């Protein structure tokens, strides 16, 4: 049993027609402290994979660590390492909730919440959540923290089921991420304007994109606002 | 301080035919006031005919599903590809929640299927291992709200025949496929209604002698 | 479980124990016997914890039935009450102490004198002309204190075990339904079965 | 830990440890078990060799394992203890788990038990000893004996003998003993251990040892000269 | 629950309710109480389901393996003890189990109480669970050795009946035994809803009740 | 001679004597053949019988759904193998959702043979395996030695008088290898090839016991009236 | 010396190969597998008079619906047949149900092979494992040192073992009658035997899947034996 | 491996015999001699040291006789360092008895103790036996006074008169000639002393050569007391007997 120290925020992700998109910015909190400013919690495995990680951070780079190593020991007598047997989404997910699972059955859990966003072989989407509490589950929108209170009604506005994956382009996709960013950090105490994001198409393969940050923001209403009930000037 | 156990909310249904049973579970799952996913199958078939649900803490949940599965392979290793009847299954789930007496499976368990003589069966577990075979279980979140209906429509109980005034019974006569599938359908139909966690969709799987045939329904969503 | 008394005599040893067991709101026995014959010339009475008490006696007199045949000897109820001593203090401090208060009654065949031990679940061990565990000594060491005789014969000494037992019934809120009398003396234990 | 294999098989499938065993068991004292009707004894030789002996203190051939059960044996002395110490433990230990005193089949399947483990187990030796266990089940007026050896196999007795010149004792069993008419009363089956023990002995002195036991854990040793009373009546008998 | 059992001149009674809850709720109105041990044999349950269910099945496995190595039935009194030290192993470990263990061997019929704590005690009738006091009042004064196997087991019917009515976490139906030398022998299911309008009619009783 | 007393002794020549001895325990086991073409793998072996009341000793076993091996030497050690197999294919599956690759079973069977060659007290294994599977590569056949040695082939055959099913292998390895999408045929060949190593005794119905693997076709075994259509 | 686990050069363990040789020397125990049952006798050489013979057990109950018979060190078996008791009744704990003939004889020869330097050598003691469970019906198992386990229409093992199987090769046919099979346990055990088989130095049993696993008495016995001996004089 | 250099101490030899066991018995039979005597008032512990030398501190050396407690004594024949492995064990066993019955222990469940020990290392461990060969004189309230002997194979008996270690044989049969059951200690402690006299190897027996000591009542009142005998008393023991 321990506490979170150094945390991350929100991971918010989606499916689209041809694969999946990732996103999560670049703080690493110290409680009220906006401490760390260029911390990367999108963490690639393969071209294939991408970890998303919320949580203690200590934690994320332990499990940064294991990932390297996963990849490492694959292609240990493998021939195909690159190739047939190259590490897929469903492997690596599967390997993080089996740690996840054990480490709270010993009472000593990783603080975390994970979200695995690939493309399998077969070019099937994979998108799937994995917690501390060793809890699973997948659905065409995932979010972590405040993105599943704030981001997910926003993205399942554009992909409300299963049947509107094929309907969804990769540009609405994308717009609809960026927008749910701009809202958590109009809204989320312990987020920041600058931020990560991540594509996995079955046709272009991964796109990472860094130092993005959070634009056409809205602000200029707040001069009108004065006091909190009967001021006037 | 850390707490290893969660609520991940859904709510399951198993009914025993005369030669047939169905074990039917809603797809919602969830944390808190917040929803994690419309569509995350719940009842899973563990072959050998039979179904099994494990409500309440998803990742336990997960765990022994995952658990029995891997106890009917061995079953077919160890013992020259044997079926594993379903009252040998309930035996074997119950020694499987009490190696973790004092660390429980925080679940509610049912399996169902068919019995040596063919005739519909279904069986259900408490977290810690207490089992025991029965015609009608619901369980999970709103499985008082259900139990009682079924009560009611499956075995008649307060129902008696006009005319004789509470001296004659109404007969306790058997009940098709399509009959329970409708009961089945307005119990989570009902549930949804006035249960915040049960929606968005039903998963029933039905078993009979030729196998595990699986249907869906779409709930409200809200 | 509740009262056990215990009274020393001129020619033996008097071990009286209630005969109620309660669980819950319930008395599931009106006729429990809380002792064990440890030798021929040895008894031990026994009080506290539900299902302890009779774990730890029959785990003692397994123990001092095997010296007996060991050595075709009866230990001295002295060499007895010390090896039980010795149990109870290294109990004390493991992870879960055994939560037993026991009398041993037994009648030296060496030096022909009946004895009388007193030994509390910590290990302290009393050697005593009457004894008691728990609350029975407060209401009955002030009759002890003042009839008892060390020349007493054993018909006097059930006599004054019956007033004890009459003031007990009078002044404790608490049915203990009556007590089973045991005598150990020279020709070795038996059991009155009119009290 | 010492693992070695002593006991082992050899080419003509033996166990030469199993069987060096037995041979400790032919130097051993001569021991003898006779049941009647209504009883059990149990006769030992005591080897004269040894004298300015202290009878009073010196370990003696028949052990009580039980109230109601005795053990004698032939071999080694040393090795004899150890499966006394774990009879008597294990006798306890059943009445405290099970509220019932060892039947006798029980008590000799638990020595033989040991005896077996000590035959296939790392880094030790098996015991070269055999034993004579006789005794009467709890509420039960039917005598028992068996016997056990170092193997680990035992079986039940009319009457046995086991030890130095057993073999010769035996021979003298075999035509003297009758089933369909066992010794009737005590004395005629102390008559007979004795009988089968001066075929071997030597003398009739301090050397035979005898141990009656009868039901419901009535167990008494004769003294010396009640056995003398007994040697005296037989050689005068044989004297015509 | 409520649970109980008594000897008598012609063997042993036993019956119990079929009641299971979790909280207020009821989540079972029929679950099996008494455990079948072996045919001369029977075990009853009340506390926690789970842990009555492992350790009584346990016990019978134990209890089987004795009969393999003696060639002999296990009496009442050596079936009892194993169990209570199967419970004085998990001790302060938070089982909740309280059984009787009946039967019939060699020494006659015998009945054994024995509970979580490791309690272990013999006597002629003993009653278990959170209405065993409304059971003891009809059983103590109604009770005699002298008593037919018709009147026994209408006995046991009669007294889980008053709990079944008085307790509100006891009910459902009764489920009857009767234990002989030759065996026990099952005497039905009884739904209580059923049996106390009848017993109301036929005896008399329970007449505050209107109906 | 004086250095085959045990497993941790090299001879003057650098030979392991007690390897060797294990591996003389293969020849005098009844023979197995495995073969493989790009779609399916295929086990054919000869059961053994003690006498004509006795059952004909099981000489394949199954590891995975995917995967399973045929037997030739001390049975027992095969169970042993093939349960730490079955194992390590189930770890597989149930900590990464992945399906063991044939080719890492042979690496797994290699190791764990190996450590009961370099230590003291214990002895090498006294069996010869034949792996066959079907995985993201395809079709796969292994050949395992007690050795340790590990060895991927088209087709092979082990056990006594398998040099004869061996060199008919060598022969025909461009015509079975070709035989995609036709498990018939491909067991045809197999009973062809296992029928050069018989010599007085023919294949009976109780005698001779078949496995496949394949795209479509998860590890069954064959025996009894099932492979008559064979004979 | 040399290792305990140590391979012959002609590819055998030496002790197990020795443990052969110690059966060998064993008192004869044969069984019959038939379609009404399947029985299993013994031979109890008893070594003198005096030896009461009713003692004497090597024809042993496992469960209900299986029994065993011994030959070689028999008191190596008593821990074999304590592992097959637990594991028979362990699995009814587990799975409520009998447990499958082979699966027990599978569970008793993964013991044989646990010896090295586990106990210190195998068993001296070969077992015939006989029972019926529905799905492969009446089962007669040969159980070796070896950890081999052969299935059997009929076995002979012990000393008079080669000599005994040679008949049971001539006389065993599938539509074998239970009383059929008993007589001819007898006249071959009667046959190999050194001393005059009767009721008290000889030892019949039988498993049905009615009545289960039973041990003959000697009152019994003596009536087949006495048939036997008639029907021979027959011609 | 290993198994190459493995003596193997524990085993039987064809005749039934434990080799180690055996040969530890002939180291012991060329020791110094020890012999116990047991009379009605007192035990008498006499042994004879081995080939000394004018430069050893005899009034500080002990290689015989040994305290146990206050009621128990040893003499000792074979290995020293051996014996005082066995004599510190039997010091603690005495001890914990004491402990937990607050009685002093018996003579012969303190033997039995050290004789199962030594039996031990015969049957199991792969370890050498301990070559000892012990004389236990002891008193208890149950048999009063009471001789024992143990050896290497763990096997212990009593005795009324007995010797270990060297010309056994001839010192038990002066000792079974001389002996009475009515005998005093005055008298137990000459027939000591005439029998080393005679068996000894050396050319004379002197004060210097032997170890004495006695257990006796002869302590003021119910009570025993041991005398372990300083060199001048064994001096002035030798010149009364008629020795010197
Ligand atoms: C009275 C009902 C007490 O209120 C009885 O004592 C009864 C005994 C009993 C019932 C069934 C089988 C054997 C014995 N006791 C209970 O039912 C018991 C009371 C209880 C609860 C909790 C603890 O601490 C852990 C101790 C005692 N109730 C249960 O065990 C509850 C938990 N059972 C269930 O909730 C339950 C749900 C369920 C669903 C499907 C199948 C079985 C189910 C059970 C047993
Ligand atoms: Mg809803």
């Amino acid at each position: 049993t321990q506490q979170p120290i150094v945390t991350g925020t929100s991971v918010i992700s989606m499916k689209y027609d041809n694969g999946v998109i990732i996103a999560a910015d670049n703080l690493g909190s110290y409680g009220s402290l906006l401490r760390f400013n260029g911390v990367e919690r999108l963490i690639p495995v393969g071209d294939n994979t991408v970890v998303g990680i919320s949580g203690d951070i200590s934690d994320m780079q332990h499990i940064e660590r294991l990932l390297k190593d996963l990849v490492t020991e694959n292609a240990y007598d493998n021939p195909l390492a690159d190739a047939e047997e190259a590490l897929e989404p469903s492997y690596i997910f599967e390997y993080l909730a089996t740690v996840m699972y054990q480490r709270r059955s010993k009472m000593n859990p990783l603080w975390n919440a994970i979200i695995v966003a690939g493309v399998q072989s077969n070019g099937d989407q994979f998108l799937r959540y994995v917690n501390l509490l060793g809890v699973t589950y997948s659905s065409p929108t995932l979010a972590t923290g405040f993105g599943a209170h704030m981001a997910n009604p926003l993205l399942r506005k554009v992909v409300d089921r299963e049947s509107d994956i094929p309907k969804t382009t990769v540009q609405v996709a994308e717009e609809a991420i960026v927008n749910a960013m701009r809202v958590l950090y109009y809204r989320d105490a312990r987020s920041s304007r600058n931020f990560s994001l991540a594509i996995i198409d079955k046709n272009t393969g991964l796109t990472f994109k860094k130092n993005l940050q959070v634009e056409n923001m809205k602000w200029d209403f707040a001069k009108d606002i004065k006091g909190y009930g009967t001021q006037k000037i | 301080q850390f707490n290893p156990y969660g609520d991940n909310g859904g709510t399951i249904l198993g009914i025993a035919g005369e030669d047939f049973a169905v074990l039917a579970g809603d797809t919602r799952n969830i944390t808190d006031y917040s929803i994690n996913s419309r569509y995350e199958p719940k009842v899973f078939d563990c072959g050998d005919n039979i179904v099994m649900s494990a409500n309440g803490f998803a990742a336990d949940g997960d765990a022994l599903v995952k658990r029995f599965k891997n106890s009917v392979k061995w079953y077919h290793f160890d013992h020259n590809d044997k079926k594993l009847s379903i009252n040998s299954a309930a035996r074997n789930i119950q020694h499987l929640l009490y190696s973790r007496r004092f660390f429980p499976y925080y679940v509610y368990n049912i399996i169902a299927g068919l019995d040596e003589d063919g005739k519909g069966a279904v069986y259900s577990f408490d977290p810690v291992g207490s089992y025991q075979r029965e015609q009608c279980r619901a369980g999970g979140a709103a499985a008082s709200l259900i139990m009682p209906f079924l009560d009611n429509q499956v075995n008649f109980k307060n129902q008696y025949e006009p005319g004789t005034n509470g001296k004659v019974k109404k007969p306790l006569k058997y009940l098709s496929v399509e009959e329970v599938i409708k009961l089945v359908r307005d119990s989570f139909t009902s549930a949804t209604e006035r249960h915040i966690q049960v929606g968005d969709g039903l998963e029933i799987l039905i078993v009979t002698k030729d196998g595990v045939r699986k249907e869906f329904y779409e709930l409200k969503r809200d | 479980m509740d009262i056990i008394l215990g009274i020393r005599v001129q020619d033996s040893v008097i071990l009286a124990s209630s005969k109620a067991v309660t669980r819950g709101i319930s008395v599931l026995k009106d006729s429990d016997d809380k002792t064990r014959q440890l030798s021929p010339h040895t008894l031990m009475s026994f009080a506290g914890e539900a299902g302890d008490t009779v774990q730890f006696a029959e785990y003692i007199q397994a123990n001092i039935q095997l010296y007996s045949i060991r050595e075709d000897y009866e230990l001295s109820p002295q060499a007895v009450s010390s090896f039980v001593r010795q149990e109870l203090a290294k109990s004390i401090r493991s992870r879960r102490p055994y939560q037993v208060n026991v009398l041993i009654g037994g009648y030296d065949k060496k030096k022909n004198k009946p004895e009388l031990y007193q030994i509390d679940y910590l290990g302290t061990k009393v050697e005593l002309p009457y004894g008691a565990h728990g609350y029975s000594g407060f209401y009955t060491f002030s009759l002890l204190d003042h009839h008892y005789r060390p020349d007493m014969t054993t018909e006097e000494g059930l006599d004054l075990l019956k007033l004890c037992v009459q003031e007990l019934e009078k002044r404790m809120p608490m049915d203990f339904k009556g007590v089973i009398v045991k005598i150990v003396d020279k020709d070795g234990i038996r059991q009155v079965d009119d009290f | 830990g010492y693992d070695r294999a002593l006991s082992i098989f050899s080419p003509d499938g033996h166990i030469f440890q199993v069987e060096y065993a037995l041979e400790a068991v032919k130097r051993g004292t001569c021991a003898v078990g006779v049941k009647g009707k209504n009883c059990v004894v149990l006769g030992c030789e005591r080897r004269s060799t040894l004298k300015l002996q202290d009878t009073r203190i010196t370990p003696s051939k028949v052990s009580k394992i039980d109230s109601h059960v005795v053990l004698s044996f032939s071999g080694l002395n040393a090795d004899s203890r150890i499966l006394i110490e774990k009879a008597r433990v294990e006798a306890q230990s059943h009445r405290l788990t099970l509220e019932d005193p060892v039947t006798v089949e029980y008590l000799t399947r638990y020595v033989a038990g040991v005896q077996q483990r000590y035959t296939q187990s790392g880094g030790v030796r098996p015991f070269g000893v055999s034993t004579l266990i006789a005794g009467f089940d709890p509420r039960d007026d039917e005598p028992k004996l068996y016997q056990t050896e170092p193997s680990g196999i035992y079986s039940s007795w009319s009457a046995q003998t086991i030890g130095r010149n057993s073999k010769t004792v035996r021979e003298f069993l075999e035509k003297n003993y009758d089933r369909k008419e066992p010794p009737a009363t005590v004395e005629e089956c102390v008559k007979l251990t004795v009988r089968s023990l001066l075929e071997v002995v030597q003398t009739g002195a301090k050397n035979i040892e005898i141990t009656v036991v009868k039901p419901d854990s009535d167990i008494v040793a004769l003294s010396s000269e009640e056995i003398n009373q007994y040697v005296t009546q037989i050689e005068q008998e044989k004297q015509e | 629950t409520t649970t109980l059992a008594f000897k008598f001149q012609h063997g042993v009674i036993v019956a119990v309710d079929s009641r299971a809850t979790a909280g207020s709720y009821i989540s079972s109105l029929r679950m099996n109480k008494v455990i079948e041990i072996n045919p001369y044999l029977l075990g009853t349950m009340s506390g926690c389901a789970a842990d009555c269910q492992y350790w009584e099945r346990l016990l019978a496995k134990e209890c089987r393996l004795y009969y393999l190595r003696n060639g002999e039935r296990i009496s009442v009194s050596a079936a009892s003890k194993l169990l209570s030290n199967m419970m004085l192993q998990y001790r302060g470990m938070g089982l909740s189990m309280g059984s009787m263990i009946c039967g019939w061997d060699k020494k006659g019929p015998g009945l054994y109480y024995v509970d979580d704590n490791g309690t272990r005690l013999s006597g002629q009738m003993f009653s278990t669970g959170s209405g065993n006091t409304y059971a003891y009042g009809v059983l103590d004064s109604n009770y005699k050795w002298d008593l037919s196997v018709e009147d026994a087991l209408y006995l046991g019917k009669r007294s889980i009946l008053a709990a079944a009515h008085r307790d509100a976490y006891s009910g459902g139906s009764v489920n009857l035994y009767h234990v002989t030398e030759d065996g026990w022998i099952y005497h039905g299911n009884h739904d209580v809803g059923e049996l106390f309008w009848k017993v109301k009619e036929e005896e008399g009783s329970f007449n505050n009740v209107i109906g | 001679n004086n250095y085959d007393g045990d497993t941790v002794t090299f001879s003057p020549t650098g030979r392991l004597f007690q390897v060797e001895y294990a591996l003389e325990a293969i020849k005098q086991g009844s023979v197995t053949v495995g073969l493989r073409s790009n779609t399916h793998a295929v086990l054919v072996a000869l059961k053994r019988n003690a006498d004509e009341l006795s059952s004909y000793q099981k000489k394949i076993i199954k590891c995975d759904e995917h995967m399973g091996l045929s037997l030739a030497g001390l049975a027992p050690d095969a169970r042993v193998l093939s349960n730490y197999l079955r194992q390590q294919c189930n770890y597989s599956s149930l900590v990464f959702n992945r399906k063991l690759a044939v080719e890492r079973a042979g690496h797994l069977l290699c190791d764990k043979a190996q450590k009961n060659t370099q230590s003291y007290g214990g002895r090498p294994y006294g069996v010869g395996l034949l792996i066959i599977g079907y995985d993201k590569s395809g079709a796969h056949l292994l050949e395992f030695q007690p050795s340790g040695n590990v060895t991927e082939l088209y087709g092979t055959a082990i056990g006594a008088r398998s040099q004869g099913a061996k060199t008919y292998l060598e022969r025909t390895l461009d015509t079975f290898i070709k035989i995609d999408g036709n498990p018939d045929e491909l067991i045809k060949a197999g009973v062809e090839a296992i029928s050069q190593s018989l010599r007085d005794e023919s294949l009976t119905v109780d005698n001779l016991s078949i496995a496949i693997v394949g795209k479509d076709t998860p590890f069954t075994i064959y025996d009894g009236e099932a492979v008559a259509k064979y004979i | 010396d040399r290792g305990v686990s140590t391979f012959s050069p002609e590819g055998r363990l030496f002790q197990v190969e020795y443990s052969l040789e110690a059966i060998k020397l064993g008192s004869t125990a044969i069984g019959i597998a038939t379609k009404e049952g399947v029985v299993l006798g013994v031979e109890k050489r008893a070594t003198s008079p005096l030896l009461e013979s009713d003692s004497i057990e090597k024809i042993v109950e496992i469960d209900r619906h299986i029994g065993c018979a011994m030959s070689g060190l028999t008191a190596d078996a008593r821990s074999m047949i304590e592992h097959a008791r637990t594991a028979a009744v362990t699995h009814n704990l587990y799975y409520d149900e009998d447990i499958n003939v082979e699966s027990l004889t599978q569970s008793v020869c993964d013991l044989a092979l646990r010896f090295g330097e586990l106990m210190s050598r195998p068993f001296g003691v070969a077992l015939l494992i006989a029972g019926h469970d529905a799905d492969d019906g009446y089962q007669l198992f040969h159980a070796e040192p070896s950890g081999t386990f052969y299935r059997y229409n009929a076995k002979a093992i012990g000393s008079g073992s080669e000599g005994a199987q040679a008949e049971l090769l001539n006389e065993w046919h599938s539509s074998l009658t239970l009383k059929e099979a008993e007589l001819l346990v007898l006249k071959i055990l009667k046959q190999v035997m050194e001393e005059k088989l009767d009721e008290n130095n000889a030892q019949l049993s039988c498993i049905t899947k009615q009545d289960g696993f039973k041990i003959y008495d000697n009152e019994k016995t003596a009536e087949l034996i006495k048939e036997l001996k008639e029907k021979e004089a027959a011609e | 491996g290993s198994r190459r250099y493995d003596s193997r101490t524990t085993i039987f030899s064809p005749e039934g015999r434990l080799y180690q066991v055996e040969y530890a018995l002939e180291s012991i039979s060329h020791a110094g001699t020890a012999i116990g005597i047991m009379a009605s008032d007192g035990i008498v512990l006499a042994a004879e040291r081995k080939v000394t030398s004018t430069l050893l501190e005899q009034d500080t050396s002990t290689e015989k006789l040994y305290k146990l407690n206050d009621k128990i004594a040893v003499a000792v024949a074979g290995l020293t360092a051996d014996a005082e492995i066995l004599i510190n064990t039997a010091r603690i066993h005495a001890q914990n008895y004491l402990k937990t019955y607050n009685e002093d222990i018996p003579v012969e469940i303190l033997v039995r103790r050290l004789s199962d020990i030594k039996q031990g290392y015969t049957q199991h461990g792969g370890l050498r036996p301990f070559g000892v060969s012990f004389i236990y004189a002891g008193y208890d309230d149950r048999y009063g006074y009471q001789l024992y002997t143990s050896n290497p194979s763990g096997n212990y008996t009593g005795w009324k008169a007995i010797s270990v270690g060297a010309n056994t044989s001839a010192a038990q049969t002066l000792l079974q000639m001389d002996y009475k059951d009515d005998m005093k200690v005055d008298d137990a402690i000459e027939l000591a002393l005439k029998t080393l006299s005679k068996t000894t190897d050396s050319s004379a027996l002197t004060y210097d050569r032997l170890e004495f000591a006695t257990i006796r009542k002869g302590a003021n009142d119910g009570e025993v007391y041991q005398k372990i005998f300083k060199p001048q008393e064994i001096k002035d023991i030798l010149v009364k007997t008629g020795i010197t």
